[PDB]
């Protein structure tokens, strides 16, 4: 019952997800801690409620239901019931009646992990450091950045040093090697 | 009450090392020789950003409050020194009609003889804190001098801010989008700066991109 698009007694009266839910649902079998032989009536659930929920209504409100036309001031005799029941979890229950711990993860400050390579000096590399990129030779430097400075710039606004973010040491980026290939020749008329 | 800002209110505008170079830049900076409002805890506008500076003798000035409405209607910043710690929180705080110290949250963190200098600005929902500290021996104003505030703290708050107040002398001015020419020295510290739009000689220095000009 725990999804976008799904229906049921929980999905109408306890726990709705938006039908385009930004997130995931995770669940695992918990017979081995949530259940004991006396009946772990510890966990409750909303068996009855008027109208329907919206997504994410944790409506703790607990008063007697009443269906059709009757008044009800407690007593809960007929056509009116107390809205909650316990789960009768016991370690001897069958698989579909066992307890399960559910977690829903629902979705700027959060990110997954961003994973470094080891760092190679004195070779031509296609580098990335924090937000930037380049092609270069990365080399140890005698520059002295201030503690908060992360990059360092050449006079024509071209980056030419960077702080490594893990080991706080300064690299002197050099451009990777390029040059013209000139062919030097006597005339073909002579020799090839 | 008011006083003259002189040449204060320069901070390092981005985290990039520049060395022995006169880098021209535009950002929210305090205009040179503008008036700062002078205080010995009223609620103030924040506008585009604030330069706050505070002369100290006994740890009198403990922190700041920032928001739009500043009374639990929406989330709001509280930054405080309390004895041996610094606190930062962003909660829909109920705030007192006169907040002071004796003798729904999304971000929380808990770790005259002096002048303290601070720049507060809010850009694309990130809130920027730049600051500097120094000894002094002055009793009535910000001392005429030059200092560059390094960044400290750069918080993904996402909150709107248009009003702030202090918690317990201090001085307040507002940042504006102006061109500055910054002299980065041989070690990458900003040792001097020129506010272009100040006077014809500053426009000249900036247009030539030098702190000195021949005839
Ligand atoms: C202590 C506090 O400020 N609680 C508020 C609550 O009154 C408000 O209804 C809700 C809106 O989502 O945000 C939270
Ligand atoms: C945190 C917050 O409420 N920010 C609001 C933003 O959502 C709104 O679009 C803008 C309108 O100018 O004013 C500010
Ligand atoms: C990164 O981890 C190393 C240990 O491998 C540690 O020595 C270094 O100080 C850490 N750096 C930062 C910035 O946390
Ligand atoms: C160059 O080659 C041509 C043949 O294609 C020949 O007739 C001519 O004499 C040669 N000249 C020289 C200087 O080698
Ligand atoms: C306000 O600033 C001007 C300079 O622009 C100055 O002449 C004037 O005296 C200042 N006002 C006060 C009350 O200090
Ligand atoms: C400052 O106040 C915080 C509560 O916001 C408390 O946890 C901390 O221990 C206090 N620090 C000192 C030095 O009193
Ligand atoms: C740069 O900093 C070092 C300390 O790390 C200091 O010895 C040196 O004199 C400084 N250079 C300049 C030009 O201030």
């Amino acid at each position: 019952q725990i999804a976008p698009g799904q229906t049921g007694k929980i999905a109408d009266y306890n726990y709705k997800l938006p039908d385009d839910f930004t997130g995931c649902v995770i669940a695992w079998n918990s017979n081995n801690l949530d259940s004991k032989v006396g009946g772990n009536y510890n966990y409750l659930y909303r068996l009855f409620r008027k109208s329907n929920l919206k997504p994410f209504e944790r409506d703790i409100s607990t008063e007697i239901y009443q269906a059709g036309s009757t008044p009800c001031n407690g007593v809960e005799g007929f056509n009116c019931y107390f809205p909650l029941q316990s789960y009768g979890f016991q370690p001897t229950n069958g698989v579909g009646y066992q307890p399960y711990r559910v977690v829903v993860l629902s979705f700027a400050t959060v990110c997954g992990p961003k994973k470094s390579t080891n760092l190679v000096k004195n070779k031509c590399v296609n580098f990335n450091f924090n937000g930037l990129t380049g092609t270069g030779v990365l080399t140890e430097s005698n520059k002295k950045f201030l503690p908060f400075q992360q990059f360092g710039r050449d006079i024509a606004d071209t980056t030419d040093a960077v702080r490594d973010p893990q080991t706080l040491e300064i690299l002197d980026i050099t451009p990777c090697s390029f040059g013209g290939v000139s062919v030097i020749t006597p005339g073909t008329n002579t020799s090839n | 009450a008011y006083t003259n800002s002189f040449t204060r209110g320069v901070y390092y505008p981005d985290k990039v090392f520049r060395s022995s170079v006169l880098h021209s830049t535009q950002d929210l900076f305090l205009p040179f020789f503008s008036n700062v409002t002078w205080f010995h805890n009223p609620v103030l506008p924040f506008n585009d950003g604030v330069y706050f500076a505070s002369t100290e003798k006994s740890n009198i000035i403990r922190g700041w409050i920032f928001g739009t409405t500043l009374d639990s209607k929406t989330q709001s910043l509280l930054i405080v020194n309390n004895a041996t710690n610094v606190v930062i929180k962003v909660c829909e705080f109920q705030f007192c009609n006169d907040p002071f110290l004796g003798v729904n949250c999304t971000f929380e963190y808990v770790s005259f003889k002096n002048l303290r200098e601070f720049v507060f600005k809010n850009i694309d929902g990130y809130f920027k804190i730049y600051s500097k500290h120094t000894p002094i021996n002055l009793v009535r104003d910000l001392p005429q001098g030059f200092s560059a505030l390094e960044p400290l703290v750069d918080l993904p708050i996402g909150i709107n801010i248009t009003r702030f107040q202090t918690l317990l002398a201090y001085y307040v001015g507002y940042l504006q989008p102006r061109t500055f020419l910054l002299k980065y020295n041989e070690n990458g510290t900003i040792t001097d700066a020129v506010d272009c739009a100040l006077d014809p000689l500053s426009e000249t220095k900036c247009t030539l991109k030098s702190f000195t000009v021949e005839k």
